[PDB]
């Protein structure tokens, strides 16, 4: 949704773009740096860890420096596709029997730029970016859950986390063959999944806040499974172990998980409602 | 429930009113401040984030008809020209959320796909026409204080509704701002943003653009002279424009975003697919299966 208007929001000095213009075989690359370092700025401020409500601000107002340069940029496109339009006529004007089509504003691209402009963008989003990691700083010192872990710390954190997810995803196994809880047993291994993130890159433990969090949420997925299909959740589970559980890899052992998982589900009483994470009701 | 539909349990339901609802109404001016962009909490609880597992990744927005049944634009499921197809097992629906950046564990239900159903004259390969697209639910969602149907128009309420110059309201977690290059990437908020659009009219719509637009889409936006600016952009498609009735004070979506001309240009307008026009089909669907 568009709603605001980052038209002055750039630092780009008002005279840059009447300096000198650089060849186009250089200007080519220079537009490739000022995409790539767009995309590096957006990055940084996606990034999971930040995903709290205390760096609203820091990001609204990293985001704006963003878009603001963006904008200066998608503005100086917008004037100059103009100016090709008129000197397109005027070519054709020229050689009347050429066949050349006019380039659409999506298919143009930028083709006058100057150094002046590259630098005082490129500048922008650096400082942009360093009063981001200020902003962060300050943040992550008045707010201790915050602050990232040493990578040790990380380890043993991020070790918690996907032990509680082997557990659920024990459970998963132990009822996704089961007519009568099939529906919830694929929405656990799915909202399972979308918690911890990709596999390939999944979200990183990186605060005692994330490790919190992250372990409430699965405790509370676990327990939406046990709450939906009316099953007692066993105080224990095995946990997922793919080289010894694999379906395929490990039959004997997988089947053996299930069974000793629904075996527990059946032995488990209703003490556990009373401790939920989340209220249901 | 049906009956129950665009009554929100933390607004209408409470005789309280969001911060932008009075702009909906005739009467209105707008000046010196104008209220922020960011939804107020349960503020659209019907909105439905259409969720691609695997790479994770927030595709588009969709709406909520019934405790079994998700609205969303055809386009965001199936557009052969960015090989797009997915198919049941490839998403699920997050639906009652204000964050995306996180999971919100006592407000959102993750709702695993039964069934999608595409429009079967769904023109992609020429102007979108009929972009819309229904997807049942493998098990009926519970509703709560942030998660509620809206309704749907019947003939008349589009008739009435449907005016030059009404304005409508569209919600969604799609990109901020058209960027200079496709690369650039995505501009996005954390929380669900808000814009109220006023409907304009189809001869405006028709001269602004060169794909063919029919009677089953209209277009909704501020005009050059207007001053005011707002529109939906990448990612918000699926998502509902939504009218408040003065008639019964009930919330009706009369459109699901469904293209544009980069984001917010001057001179160009969003086009939304026109859901009374296309309420046949709907209820055909709805009736035939679960
Ligand atoms: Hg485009
Ligand atoms: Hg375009």
């Amino acid at each position: 949704i568009v709603t605001k208007d980052y038209s002055k929001e750039s630092r780009v000095n008002e005279n840059s773009k009447y300096g000198t213009l650089i060849s186009d075989w250089y200007l080519k690359g220079r537009l490739t740096s000022l995409e790539s370092q767009f995309i590096n700025a957006l990055g940084i401020l996606e990034t999971y860890h930040y995903g709290e409500k205390e760096y609203k601000d820091a990001k609204d107002k990293l985001m704006t420096r963003i878009l603001g340069e963006d904008q200066y940029l998608l503005e100086r496109k917008k004037v100059q596709y103009e100016e090709y339009k008129k000197l397109y006529k005027k070519y054709k004007e020229e050689n009347p029997t050429s066949k050349v089509k006019m380039k659409t504003f999506d298919q143009y691209t930028i083709e006058d730029l100057t150094m002046r402009e590259y630098n005082e963008l490129t500048e922008s989003l650096k400082s942009a970016v360093k009063d981001f990691e200020k902003d962060v700083e300050i943040i992550e010192n008045q707010h201790h859950d915050l602050k990232p872990f040493t990578d040790e710390m990380e380890e043993k954190a991020t070790a918690r986390v996907d032990d509680l997810a082997n557990k659920a995803y024990s459970v998963y196994f132990a009822f996704v063959r089961d007519t009568q809880h099939k529906t919830e047993a694929l929405e656990l291994k799915a909202k399972v999944d979308l918690v911890l993130g990709d596999e390939d890159k999944p979200h990183r433990i990186s605060n005692e806040r994330i490790e919190k969090e992250m372990i409430k949420d699965l405790e509370s997925i676990i327990e939406d499974f046990f709450i939906e299909t009316g099953l007692n959740k066993p105080d224990n589970i095995t946990s997922y172990d793919s080289s010894k559980h694999h379906y395929k890899n490990h039959s004997e052992g997988f089947e053996a998980l299930v069974k000793e998982t629904r075996e527990a589900v059946t032995n488990a009483n209703d003490s556990w409602k009373t401790k939920t994470v989340k209220k249901y009701g | 429930g049906e009956a129950d539909c665009g009554l929100r349990p933390l607004f209408e339901k409470k005789s309280l009113e969001d911060k932008t609802e009075r702009e909906l109404l005739e009467s209105y001016i707008d000046g010196r401040i104008v209220e922020g962009s960011d939804a107020e909490i349960g503020m659209s609880p019907w909105q439905v984030m259409l969720f691609r597992k695997s790479p994770q990744e927030l595709l588009c927005g969709a709406s909520l008809i019934s405790d079994r049944w998700v609205l969303t634009a055809a386009h965001c499921l199936l557009y052969p020209p960015w090989d797009k197809n997915f198919t049941e097992n490839d998403l699920l629906v997050r639906i009652g959320k204000h964050s995306r950046t996180r999971y919100e564990r006592n407000i959102e239900k993750i709702s695993m796909l039964e069934k999608i159903y595409i429009h079967p004259r769904y023109n992609w390969r020429e102007n979108l026409d009929r972009d819309i697209a229904l997807m049942k639910l493998k098990k009926p969602v519970a509703f709560s204080d942030y998660i509620h149907p809206v309704c749907l128009p019947d003939r008349e309420t589009a008739a009435s509704l449907l005016q030059a110059g009404y304005k409508g309201r569209v919600t969604g977690w799609g990109n901020l701002k058209e960027t200079w290059t496709a690369n650039v990437g995505k501009g996005q908020p954390s929380v669900l943003q808000v814009v109220n659009l006023p409907i304009v009219e189809r001869p405006v719509c028709k001269d602004s653009t060169r794909i063919r637009i029919t009677d089953n889409m209209f277009c909704a936006g501020y005009k050059p002279d207007e001053g005011k600016r707002g529109d939906a952009c990448e990612g918000d498609s699926g998502g509902p424009f939504v009218m408040k009735s003065p008639f019964n004070n009930r919330w009706y979506q009369m459109g699901i975003v469904s293209w544009g001309e980069g984001c917010d240009r001057d001179g160009k307008y969003g086009f939304y697919t026109h859901v009374f026009r296309l309420k046949k089909w709907i209820q055909k669907v709805i009736d035939q299966f679960g």
